[PDB]
């Protein structure tokens, strides 16, 4: 008997609805709460401001053990690259000078870049990227000397052993085939991506 | 030699 | 209800009273059971 | 010309109140047994 | 080749929790939490987000006329560098369609006594609130189990 | 000058007495949703003291 203390006892068996809309009267009590934390009100008497119920309660008779197989529905406007999932961020260690004076070899850093949130195609992200790589450079790098030919950090998506001859044993069409294969890194000389904090290693 | 390429 | 004029929102704050129980038992050591009431709104006889 | 600023006394509530939220459903409380589950405490924003 | 996977691109390694914690009595080893990280979870789900397919066979003559049709090489700076040079794109792409999610969780426990006021929370992995959701409706269909008492 | 009100029709059982007195919004305190974004105020909350 699922007693409601107002209306006749509903015995056998009812259906109890937790909606998202606590946009009425009971969003007092979810001010600091979204669409993923709230507070519904269960009790619908269409009687009570939905706050004068939400203080009363359904109670199922407690001579048996109750059951209910819960049935839930879920929307989301989850992106790509929004920061909640730890996407758009990344590490890099990328050189920031040619020949350090102190010891006349080039010095790099771990530089942690950020893309701009949003969803994004799966190219459009290593472009993304790439125009991280491509915009710390100008700032730490351009001032401080290294060539274009120092960023030790492309995410590329070429096999570029197409055309590779084993008996010349370099390319020979003059050019790498610009074919995606996969997602996969090129690096230079002490440059390096850590993905431990990301999540774009998926990506 | 055969650069089997076309160039 | 009838109040003058005043230029602030008030809000009335009628207190409609009424029997407000609770009856904690303690069986078992270590469990509490509450059971609450209150008779002109109602509530968890629980 | 001069003068004072107000008083301006601050300071905490008789009996302390705000600090413990004390009835609000949300946030609220739980004086159970450890081992069990329901709280000894329920209460419904209406009682203050 | 030893320790990396050369998997597909992606979307999804993550799940989802409901919690009903005033509704649903906790279940086998939950504690009773008030707190929204450790509320004890009454529903798993993979997130609303499956990775639709594409094929367009060209997929490099469309991205450079997104590059002549971009009005900018803020993508491409060193089109003549053969291995800093705007890599193709794959013609093969994954994107990211949410669709709505009706599950059905079977029977779990009730509480005798349920609240009005009611809370649900929609927790990830790491038990953090997902902000991208913005639909959450359970749907509790009571039935009587047993009986505590003879 | 006049507040209409209406209690939803129910049982109304061992009601014993009414019990009315004023107060004004600027300082009722919210309450729920700890942080009421707006309770702006410090003064006497009279509905909690």
């Amino acid at each position: 008997s699922i007693r409601y203390s107002e209306l006749a006892p509903l015995y056998d068996t009812t259906r109890v609805y937790l909606v998202d809309n606590k946009s009425a009267d009971i969003a007092s009590l979810n001010y600091q709460n979204d669409h993923s934390n709230f507070q519904t009100t269960v009790v619908q008497n269409n009687d009570f401001t939905p706050a004068e119920a939400g203080t009363q309660t359904i109670n199922f008779d407690e001579r048996s053990r109750w059951g209910a197989d819960l049935k839930t529905i879920l929307r989301t406007n989850m992106p790509n690259i929004n920061e909640f999932m730890s996407t758009n961020k990344f590490k890099a260690r990328l050189m920031v000078e040619k020949k350090n004076k102190e010891t006349g070899l080039p010095r790099y850093e771990w530089f942690e870049f950020t893309l701009p949130e949003g969803n994004y195609s799966e190219t459009m992200t290593i472009d993304l990227m790439n125009n991280a790589i491509v915009d710390n450079y100008l700032e730490v790098g351009r001032q401080n000397g290294v060539l274009e030919s120092d960023i030790g950090v492309k995410f590329d998506t070429r096999n570029f052993r197409l055309g590779w001859d084993p008996v010349t044993k370099l390319v020979m069409p003059g050019v790498y085939t610009n074919e995606a294969f996969h997602p996969d890194i090129v690096l230079l000389p002490g440059c390096g991506v850590d993905f431990t904090q990301s999540r774009l290693s998926n990506l | 030699f055969n650069p089997v390429y076309p160039y | 209800f009838e109040v003058d004029p005043m230029d602030e929102p008030t809000l009335l704050y009628v207190l409609f009273e009424v029997f407000d129980v609770v009856r904690i038992h303690q069986p078992h050591r270590g469990v509490i059971e509450a059971v609450y009431l209150r008779t002109p709104f109602s509530a968890g006889n629980a | 010309q001069a003068a004072p600023n107000r008083p301006n006394y601050i300071g905490f509530r008789d009996n302390f109140i705000g600090l413990m939220y004390y009835n609000s459903t949300g946030n609220m409380g739980v004086l159970a047994g450890q081992a069990s589950q329901l709280n000894a405490v329920v209460d419904l924003q209406d009682r203050n | 080749q030893s320790w990396t996977l050369l998997t597909t691109a992606d979307v999804g390694s993550q799940q989802v929790y409901w919690s009903l914690p005033d509704m649903m009595q906790d279940p086998v080893t939950f504690r009773p939490s008030t707190q929204v990280s450790n509320y004890p979870v009454v529903g798993v789900e993979l997130l609303p987000v499956h990775a639709k397919s594409f094929y367009n066979e060209q997929a490099v003559y469309s991205q450079l006329i997104r590059q002549s049709t971009a009005l900018t090489h803020v993508f491409n700076r060193f089109p003549e560098n053969q291995i800093l040079v705007r890599p193709p794109a794959p013609t093969i792409t994954t994107v990211s369609e949410n669709v709505p999610a009706l599950t059905d969780h079977g029977t779990l426990p009730l509480r005798s006594s349920i609240s009005g006021v009611q809370r649900v929370t929609i927790t990830d992995a790491r038990r953090r609130t997902c902000p991208y959701v913005h639909k959450a409706l359970g749907i509790v269909a009571p039935k009587v189990l047993s009986s505590r008492t003879f | 000058t006049s507040v209409p009100i209406s209690i939803p029709s129910r049982n109304w059982a061992a009601f014993r007495g009414w019990s009315f007195t004023r107060l004004k919004t600027k300082e009722t305190p919210s309450l729920g949703s700890g942080f009421d974004p707006y309770f702006t105020y410090s003064g006497s909350v009279p509905y909690l003291d």
